[PDB]
């Protein structure tokens, strides 16, 4: 299963 | 063996019109078993692997907000790299992802991953001890500087020893009957002359699963690479994959040589001779 | 901006038999950026129903792709992959073998 991502971004 | 769970993400950017190209696919070693497609009419995440489907509409609505959320995630992401690279809006670039977690044999975490390139070159990773990044430049520094700021890798560490784990040893499980079943390869040689006083051997290694093996020929006893050729490992498009290593041979001297392959679905490697 | 030209591999999916229903495959690998063209040809002509896996890439970053079709070997059919890609100053046409 996918990993829920708060969210991290480049 | 250990187990692996790996999941690959390509985002290609369209200058001409319109969102990212975006496709993700997820492995359980060397089988695939879920696949996302944004050119695709579904726009769910979809199976590829008989296993998977024991998995319920849950499942299915679960792993499909996922990935579109990792989709926006990658479109953020191509934005951003274009100006970290000072690129302008007309090109087309790529951002690939992959991440995962290995179990061994003991059932229990071995080792995870999670890492970035641009337009095929490493940007960022995350280092064996899941507590800090590899950055390839400067660019990627940047990207560092931040994810340690926000404690990125103390998230990515819970998933990847504990979520993805927990997956990895489920799908495992529901899948055995396939996943945890070695296919040894079935071998063979041909012979081909190429005029009356040489011959090809061709070691033929199929049907097999998962695709690590190794073929090699000697020559009365010792390794033999000249005059060899060998093959990068191939989908069979059935789930298994193949293998061939050739050598040319004065005709009449078949029986010097002999070719030896190695698989773990076989107890012992084999010897095969003409 | 790296560019990697595509290796081929051209083959059929169980050891081919004259008469015998089969799979042509066109394996590509190794290329990069992943915008790619893969037909399979029967005497130089496009077969039309091709199916394709799921992009995905190697270790290096490299991008690989399976193309494939049912078919069925026969002495006098020829068999090929065409592949284009920006690396390609034209495509590239690997003629079917079924020794390799
Ligand atoms: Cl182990
Ligand atoms: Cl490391
Ligand atoms: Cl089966
Ligand atoms: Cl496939
Ligand atoms: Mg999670
Ligand atoms: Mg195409």
């Amino acid at each position: 299963a996918l990993q829920d991502a708060k969210e991290y971004f480049i | 063996g250990s187990h692996s769970m790996r999941y690959f993400f390509t985002s290609v950017s369209r200058p001409g019109r319109g969102e990212p190209r975006f496709i993700a696919v997820g492995y359980v070693d060397d089988t695939q078993f879920v696949r996302f497609d944004s050119d695709a009419a579904s726009q769910r995440m979809e199976p590829r692997a008989p296993w998977i489907e024991q998995e319920g509409p849950e499942y299915w609505d679960g792993e499909t907000r996922k990935v579109k959320a990792h989709s926006q995630t990658h479109r953020v992401d191509l934005g951003t790299l274009r100006g970290y690279y000072n690129q302008s809006e007309a090109g087309s670039h790529t951002v690939q992802r992959m991440y995962g977690c290995d179990v061994g044999s003991d059932w229990r975490f071995l080792r995870g991953y999670h890492q970035y390139a641009y337009d095929g070159k490493d940007y960022i990773a995350l280092k064996e001890d899941l507590r800090s990044w590899t950055a390839a430049d400067m660019a990627a520094q940047t990207t560092k500087h931040k994810w340690e700021a926000a404690h990125v890798a103390e998230q990515l560490r819970a998933y990847l020893e504990g979520t993805c784990v927990e997956w990895l040893r489920r799908y495992l499980e529901n899948g055995k009957e396939t996943l945890q079943r070695t296919d040894a390869p079935k071998t063979h040689m041909t012979h081909h002359a190429v005029s009356d006083h040489e011959a090809t051997l061709r070691c033929w290694a199929l049907s097999f699963y998962p695709a690590e093996i190794t073929l090699t020929w000697q020559r009365d006893g010792e390794d033999q690479t000249q005059d060899t050729e060998l093959v990068e490992t191939r989908p069979a498009g059935d789930g298994t994959f193949q293998k061939w290593a050739a050598v040319v041979v004065p005709s009449g001297q078949e029986q010097r040589y002999t070719c030896h392959v190695q698989h773990e679905g076989l107890p012992k490697p084999l010897t095969l001779r003409w | 901006m790296i560019q990697r030209t595509p290796k081929i591999q051209v083959y059929s999916r169980h050891p081919a038999e004259n008469g015998k229903s089969n799979f042509l495959n066109c394996y590509v690998s190794g290329f990069h950026p992943s915008d790619i063209e893969v037909d399979l040809l029967k005497n130089g002509e496009r077969i039309e129903k091709v199916e394709h896996s799921d992009l995905s890439f190697s270790k290096d970053w490299s991008f690989y792709l399976l193309y494939y079709t049912e078919f069925t070997p026969t002495e006098k059919d020829e068999y090929a992959c065409r592949v284009n890609h920006v690396t390609l100053s034209q495509p590239k046409i690997v003629k079917w073998d079924r020794d390799m």
